[PDB]
């Protein structure tokens, strides 16, 4: 679970950095990490338009951010989990974090990181462990 | 979100279908 938290922070930090934002400034607080970064890059490049849809259709504000996050993720996983959906999940949180900084709501960065790590640990971990853990992910997506 | 989740889900599934063992 601490390794999962660290995976979430690695991904979010990477995605922020690609946009010129540092983790140390904007959060108030290894083979798997690399595979997830690459899968995230590939997913976002391949479906760029989906992420502009996200930032155009959903105007995040600190007061509605949690409810909106939970509604998206619950619908994403409504009928099950797979590796592709997990990648979409990480990319979604990455986009939310960058959007938050652009919009001067950077207090949400550490919150989104916490919501993702909670969801990952409580709801995604059971499936991930049942399917060969993250090393399997490295096999397919690394 | 519903529509945003649907977009992400469908793309996650296409990604999954390609890479699944
Ligand atoms: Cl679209
Ligand atoms: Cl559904």
């Amino acid at each position: 679970s601490q390794s999962n938290r660290e995976l979430v922070v690695d991904f979010l930090s990477y995605k922020l950095s690609q946009k010129g934002y540092s983790w140390s400034q904007f959060s108030d607080v290894a083979a798997v990490k690399q595979a997830l970064r690459e899968a995230g890059d590939e997913f976002e490049l391949r479906y760029r338009r989906a992420f502009s849809d996200l930032t155009s259709q959903l105007h995040i504000t600190p007061g509605t951010a949690y409810q909106s996050f939970e509604q998206v993720v619950n619908e994403l996983f409504r009928d099950g989990v797979n590796w592709g959906r997990i990648v979409a999940f990480f990319s979604f949180g990455g986009a939310l974090c960058v959007e938050s900084v652009d919009k001067e709501m950077q207090v949400l960065v550490s919150r989104i990181a916490s919501w993702m790590a909670t969801y990952l640990n409580d709801h995604l971990e059971p499936w991930i462990q049942e399917n060969g853990g993250w090393d399997t992910f490295v096999d397919l997506y690394g | 979100x519903i529509w945003i989740a649907q977009e992400l889900r469908s793309r996650g599934d296409s990604f999954n279908a390609y890479y699944a063992r």
